[PDB]
């Protein structure tokens, strides 16, 4: 099966320099393009560019000449986006996408990097219990005051998936980021199962795991 | 450069109707060599884009039947005819006849249901986090349609105004609801001034406001 990994998510101050990788698995790598679309919160994709892992050449839209390269690690089956003298327009999604150039098109993405370019500081979150109380009970994490965006939250090492709302994070008169996710249950389960969730900020390196009881 | 334009930018549909999406190129998308090469993407929300048809009229593999491509030159249509909860996301098309490929805006397929009544959840704020000094309030709207909803807040029964903040999910891919929390963020000092702690809910479901409560220590 054909995946595209690309790596987590990223802070940097405006002038800086990020290099994301995906790295491609299931085929061989050396035969298809490799292309980087860029997506800003709420737009439409847009094509980069990319590169051909036979010849080693790179193709940019207008847009995209100068302050973008693309790299290649065949041995690795990896390919690299940089972007250097960051700018705020730069912060976005980015997805590698895989070229099928028998009928040109992007048969498979990657998962998409998320890169954050600011003045500030990273701030991890802190995490806090949302208690059930009284057939049917919701209980949840608040994952109050970080920053960047964005937070991977999930239920009991994601073995429980089923009736979760990770909310949108909202921005507070601070500059810092909160979010709720909740899930529903049996009533009757809040006296065996034992519910955690598992907080992850990547570019703080935090990472919670947080009881939730009555 | 090639501008691609989608209509319409939102599509409200009801399940088991047929949906139309057209997209437009400012100029031909058939190539010198026989072939046009207009695409379509499906991205739903937080998720990368998936592959949906190639080449006009060409599903992908796993692609359901009810997925349908059509036109020539410089129109094309996207047809879901019966659509499902699951077909919930923005639809892209995407030339890449000329150099550079281009999308276009994309469309969001929203679904119309029936009217779902929410469930109404109160969350008072932690020992932990009263113990780092600020009170945090969530109120929880869970499955419900359609999405305009208002929580108003009332503290020991005085309305609340601007120290609040509401999140709104996506629709839900498997029963196209929405899900809503009103935060209430007050400092643990204004928070102990008080003891009764209400969000009350009014939506198109509900015949009258329901109201969620608790008393501080409990
Ligand atoms: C005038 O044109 C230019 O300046 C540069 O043109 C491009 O880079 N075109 C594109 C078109 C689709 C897709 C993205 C861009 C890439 C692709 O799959 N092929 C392709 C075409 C033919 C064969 N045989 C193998 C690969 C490409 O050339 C790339």
């Amino acid at each position: 099966q054909v995946q595209l990994v690309q790596s987590g998510p990223e802070l940097k101050k405006p002038g800086e320099t990020v290099k994301i990788s995906c790295k491609a698995s299931g085929y061989m790598f050396t035969n298809y393009g490799m292309n980087w679309v860029k997506q800003a919160p709420g737009k439409a994709l847009k094509w980069m560019g990319w590169i051909n892992p036979y010849t080693g050449e790179s193709t940019f839209a207008d847009d995209f000449k100068g302050r973008f390269a693309f790299f290649l690690e065949t041995s690795a089956t990896t390919a690299y986006l940089q972007i250097n003298n960051l700018k705020n327009e730069d912060t976005a999604t980015y997805f590698c996408a895989r070229g099928t150039t028998i009928v040109r098109a992007f048969d498979y993405w990657g998962q998409g990097t998320s890169v954050t370019v600011s003045s500030a500081s990273t701030k991890g979150p802190s995490v806090f219990p949302l208690a059930p109380s009284s057939g049917t009970a919701a209980l949840g994490c608040l994952v109050k005051d970080y920053f960047p965006e964005p937070v991977t939250v999930s239920w009991n090492s994601g073995a429980l998936t089923s009736g979760v709302h990770t909310f949108p994070a909202v921005l507070q008169s601070s500059g810092l980021y909160s979010l709720s996710s909740v899930v529903t249950v049996p009533s009757s389960s809040l006296g065996t199962q034992t519910y955690i969730c598992n907080v992850n900020h990547k570019p703080s390196n935090t990472k919670v795991d947080k009881k939730v009881e009555p | 450069e090639l501008v691609m334009t989608q209509t319409p930018l939102s599509l409200p549909v009801s399940l088991g109707d047929q949906a139309s999406i057209s997209c437009r190129s400012s100029q031909s998308l058939v190539h010198s060599n026989g072939n046009t090469y207009l695409h379509w993407y499906l991205q739903k929300p937080g998720q990368s884009p998936k592959f949906l048809i190639y080449k006009v009229s060409n599903r992908f593999s796993g692609v359901p039947d009810r997925f349908s491509g059509s036109g020539s030159g410089t129109d094309f249509i996207l047809k879901i005819s019966r659509v499902e909860a699951e077909d919930l996301g923005v639809y892209f098309c995407s030339q890449s006849t000329h150099f550079f490929p281009t999308f276009g805006g994309g469309t969001k397929l929203e679904i119309k249901r029936t009217v779902a009544a929410p469930s109404v959840f109160i969350f008072p704020p932690s020992d932990e986090q009263l113990k780092s000094g600020t009170a945090s309030v969530v109120c929880l709207l869970n499955n419900f349609y359609p999405r305009e909803a208002k929580v108003q807040w009332k503290v020991d029964n005085a309305l609340q105004s601007g120290n609040s903040q509401e999140s709104v999910t996506e629709q839900d891919s498997k029963d196209s609801t929405y899900s809503l929390s009103s935060t209430l963020t007050l400092s643990k000092a204004d928070y102990e001034k008080h003891k009764v702690y209400a969000c009350e809910v009014t939506h198109q479901g509900l015949s009258s406001p329901v109201t969620k409560s608790f008393n501080r220590g409990e």
